[PDB]
Order: C-alpha cells, then sequence, then structure tokens
C-alpha cells in the first residue's frame, strides 16, 4: 500500500574452487641378449637388428 | 539310309546337348597363384598392440 513501506533486494552469490593434476609416465628399455641370433621376422636369413625393434 | 533290307529312310541329322558348368567365383578373380617347387609350405604372422598407462 502507497506510503507505508518499501521491500529491499538480496546481494547475488558466488564460489571458487581449484584442482590438482596427474603424471602418466611410460618407459621401455632393450639389452643385447634380445637381438643377437634371433631372425628378422618374416625373412628367410636376414639377422635381426636394433632398428626395427626401437622402432 | 536303308529301312530293312528293302526300303530307304529320310535322314534329318544329329542332336546334341552337354550339362551346365558354373564360373561365377572364377570371374571374380579371387584367388592368387603361386608355383612352388615342393609339397610343403610355410607362413608367418605377427601380432602387435597397445596397453594401458595408470597414474603415477
Amino acid at each position: 500500500q502507497r506510503g507505508g513501506v518499501r521491500q529491499h533486494l538480496a546481494n547475488d552469490r558466488k564460489k571458487i574452487v581449484n584442482l590438482n593434476i596427474p603424471f602418466f609416465p611410460l618407459d621401455r628399455s632393450i639389452d643385447r641378449a634380445d637381438i643377437q641370433n634371433f631372425r628378422e621376422f618374416g625373412t628367410e636369413n636376414a639377422p635381426a637388428t636394433v632398428d626395427a625393434e626401437v622402432q | 539310309m536303308q529301312n530293312g533290307d528293302f526300303q530307304i529312310l529320310d535322314y534329318t541329322g544329329l542332336i546334341s546337348t552337354m550339362p551346365r558348368v558354373d564360373t561365377l567365383l572364377q570371374s571374380m578373380n579371387l584367388f592368387t597363384e603361386h608355383f612352388g617347387r615342393t609339397t610343403v609350405a610355410r607362413i608367418e604372422r605377427l601380432d602387435d598392440g597397445a596397453g594401458d598407462i595408470k597414474a603415477v
């Protein structure tokens, strides 16, 4: 009703947050005993080589 | 020709028939031919894949 009283507002809202990140390693090693005598698979007589294994 | 001994005939030729043969697959060129030297053959197969990576 006119003249009597008034009303008011409300002051918003907020929030903040933070997070963490994981870590994913992966390693692989090679040695002599792996590639000495074995045939290069898929070939009749070719000997093995390091490059094929590394790739 | 001659019917019996004292009579003649009219000759109308020969009729011939052959059975069916199917050639569907040969028309598709689906196979590859190799000519070897002996009665033994060898084949080699190789498999590969991947794996998981867990958090550390």
